[PDB]
């Protein structure tokens, strides 16, 4: 499949940014989780960056960290997971769903078998999150042999070197890092990043999203002026879900009202 | 791209985000280049000797192995200041740090004895230290916080995950994420990506090259075997190093096997575990069946570790290192066994490397061998622990 490809051609045709919220699996529980990424889709998500539950989430900020707890709390492991894609898939047919894994998550029961997996639920992309390129080609190599997009990070430290490597390597979009650090809503990238944009457009890398830091309607405006495809938004996204774990119908119109405004921002 | 091969053999590697990839290969260019400069190495040197002793005595124990045909020599790392083996490499890192121009240094610790390590090297050398403790690990060791309290380092309680060395291993990389331009990562074993188990193993390496020539004075010849408790590999790498290629002598490591392997409650992933991925490198893990890291047990907080350095892992692999494991119980007797007819109080990390060579000698009493033990801290901080132990089996 093209999900990626499809999405940002049409993206462009509308002269639109993609708007990409990150959920953890299973935060709260495996069916208020379904009911989380059918209101996003609802609300005007553009694809999906979906985690998988993992003991050591060394990327991630304390909101993040706090969304896996949740998820192990309410007993969701890696096959549930994949359940779960498998019906998320069979619901919304062209919507790009990413996932952000841990390394050993992938590695665990052979890493060309996680990828087939994927691909058998419907999975357009997988970002591993402990891997870095230097250490990618089993991980790539897997991902293409089975229709997987592998994601690779730009980050804002990135050299000529790195940015050929990640513009040849990767497929779907390219993860264009905000900031130093790990995710969270509470530190905003203080960098400008149109350099990295423009030389990843000259070395016809995977087009562009943004992530990290991103919380607000004039980030993804920022991220599209600067010539990024769209923006990933998760850390905010999770808050919403925190604060009103007991109120499941005030979260969806919460979610609701959040990527409505999100998206909003991304057409104009 | 790095100077050094990130791997032995099929582990190792450098499996960290991204972001903290200029911080790995600023840290392998600035050991190479410390490792070919005499100034450098003149100061480590000065720093080993005269702040922290070295060298450090090697002392035959005759009480415990009357009656047999084993000569057992114990490598007296509990006589460093600080009480182990673990201020050698923090002071090589610290001047690493300095190399760097940098001047924070961020450090995980279980135990506390590396977080006491990494205290003490940052109030002698003027770096600002912040630790990283699972805070299941801050109730247990109040101890070793205080220490590292009164020594000026900030000590950080970690709530997420399990609440324990892992998640403090996690958290200290977060931090380095973020911080690598100001901070040093000093990682207290020989374990995480590369370049960690090689610099951790050439700052402990002392150890091995101090014994052998020890062993040469005293003995005319190398030791049979030289055997080492495996926490993450730090100590008995530094044992082991320099026995490498010196093929007729053995190198045993031994884990933690907790209540029994059989019981699953041990920290024993290189011969009981899996290989996986996790905290930077590809290494034995112990884990669940879809891949979570799993809690790993001992008795002794210092061997308490799920993984286990990526060099051990290659070591056993090609057969020139054997691993084996001793119990909860084995490792007090040993401990028991030390204070009683030696007058020497072992930490219980390093009674889990005497109970082995114990039991070598036990099980062949007329077998002739020259055995060296890493003593790779004193047992001070176990003492409650022993206590309370004793007490409760009703010794009293
Ligand atoms: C006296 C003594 N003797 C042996 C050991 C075992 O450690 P080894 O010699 O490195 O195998 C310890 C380990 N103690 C730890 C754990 N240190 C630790 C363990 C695993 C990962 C990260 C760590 O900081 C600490 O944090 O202090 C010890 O204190
Ligand atoms: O909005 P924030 O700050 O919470 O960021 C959301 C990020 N979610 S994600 O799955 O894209 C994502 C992407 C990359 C991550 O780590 C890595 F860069 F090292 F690979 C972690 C999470
Ligand atoms: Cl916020
Ligand atoms: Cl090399
Ligand atoms: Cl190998
Ligand atoms: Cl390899
Ligand atoms: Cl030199
Ligand atoms: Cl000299
Ligand atoms: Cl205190
Ligand atoms: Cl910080
Ligand atoms: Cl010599
Ligand atoms: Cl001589
Ligand atoms: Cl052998
Ligand atoms: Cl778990
Ligand atoms: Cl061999
Ligand atoms: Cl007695
Ligand atoms: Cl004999
Ligand atoms: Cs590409
Ligand atoms: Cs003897
Ligand atoms: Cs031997
Ligand atoms: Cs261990």
């Amino acid at each position: 499949m093209e999900r990626y490809e499809n999405l940002f051609a049409q993206l462009n045709d509308r002269r639109e940014g993609a708007f990409v919220p990150f959920v953890t699996l299973g935060d709260p529980g495996i069916e208020q989780s379904l009911k989380i990424i059918d209101t996003l889709i609802d609300a005007g998500a553009d694809a999906l960056e979906l985690g998988v539950p993992f003991s050591d989430p060394l990327a991630d900020g304390p909101t993040i960290q706090n969304a896996n707890l949740r998820a192990f709390a309410a007993g969701v492991t890696p096959a549930q997971c994949f359940e779960m894609l498998a019906l998320i898939r069979e619901k919304h047919p062209t919507i790009p769903i990413g996932l952000l894994m841990y390394a050993n998550l992938v590695f665990n029961n052979g890493i060309d078998a996680f990828y087939a997996r994927c691909e058998q639920v419907g999975v357009d992309s997988v970002l591993v999150a402990d891997v870095p390129v230097e250490e990618s080609a089993p991980f790539r190599q897997a991902a293409l042999r089975h229709n997987i997009a592998p994601i690779f990070i730009c980050p804002p430290n990135a050299d000529d070197d790195l940015l050929r490597q990640v513009a040849s390597y990767g497929r779907g979009y390219t993860y264009l890092l905000s900031r130093s650090g790990v995710t969270g809503a509470e530190n905003r990238g203080a960098l400008p990043l149109h350099h990295l944009i423009e030389k990843l457009k000259e070395y016809h890398a995977a087009p562009a999203l943004q992530g990290f830091g991103i919380s607000s309607p004039e980030q993804v405006s920022a991220a599209v002026r600067a010539g990024a495809a769209g923006a990933i938004s998760g850390s905010a996204i999770v808050k919403i879900i925190e604060k009103n774990l007991a109120s499941p119908k005030q979260m969806l119109a919460e979610l609701r009202s959040f990527v409505s405004a999100m998206k909003a921002a991304s057409r104009a | 791209t790095t100077l050094l091969n990130p791997y032995f053999g099929e582990f190792g590697g450098m499996y960290v985000p991204q972001i903290l990839m200029p911080a790995l290969n600023q840290l392998e260019e600035a050991f190479v280049s410390a490792q070919k400069d005499p100034e450098f190495q003149a100061q480590f040197a000065d720093l080993l000797k005269n702040y922290a002793g070295r060298p450090t005595a090697l002392t035959k124990c005759q009480n415990i192995t009357a009656g047999t045909r084993t000569t057992l020599y114990l490598k007296r790392e509990d006589l460093l200041h600080g009480g182990a083996h673990k201020t050698n490499q923090v002071l090589g890192q610290a001047l690493l740090a300095k190399r760097m121009g940098k001047s924070e240094i961020i450090a995980e610790t279980g135990a506390g004895q590396h977080g006491v390590a990494s205290a003490l090297a940052s109030a002698l050398l003027g770096l600002k230290c912040r630790i990283y403790m699972g805070a299941k690990d801050v109730e247990r060791q109040s101890p070793n916080v205080f220490r590292m309290r009164l020594m000026g380092a900030e000590v950080i309680p970690v709530h997420s995950g399990s609440a324990t060395l892992k998640d403090a291993c996690n958290e200290a990389l977060r931090d380095w994420s973020g911080s690598y331009e100001t901070a040093h990562y000093m990682l207290g074993t020989a374990a995480g990506p590369h370049p960690y188990p090689t610099i951790v193993r050439e700052f402990q390496r002392m150890i091995g090259e101090e014994t052998k020539a020890q062993i040469l004075d005293k003995e005319g010849r190398l030791p049979d075997a030289v055997i080492a408790c495996v926490g993450g590999g730090s100590n008995a790498i530094g044992m082991f190093a320099d026995f490498i290629n010196d093929t007729s002598v053995g190198l045993i490591g031994v884990e933690p096997g907790g209540h029994g392997i059989e019981t699953g409650e041990h920290g024993a992933p290189l011969k009981h575990g899996r290989v996986g991925i996790y905290f930077g490198m590809k290494a034995p893990m112990m884990q669940t069946a879809d891949g979570q890291i799993e809690e790993s047990y001992s008795i002794s907080a210092g061997l308490d570790f799920p993984s286990v350095g990526p060099q051990h892992a290659y070591l056993n692999s090609i057969g020139r290192a054997d691993y084996v494991s001793i119990t909860d119980d084995e490792a007090l007797e040993a401990f028991k066994t030390l204070c009683r007819h030696e007058g020497i109080i072992p930490a219980l990390e390093s009674s889990h490397a005497l109970a082995h060579a114990l039991k070598m000698m036990r099980e062949q009493p007329e077998k002739e061998q020259l055995l060296v033990v890493n003593l790779a801290g004193r047992g001070d901080k176990d003492i409650f622990t022993v206590h309370d132990i004793l007490k409760a089996r009703g010794e009293i």
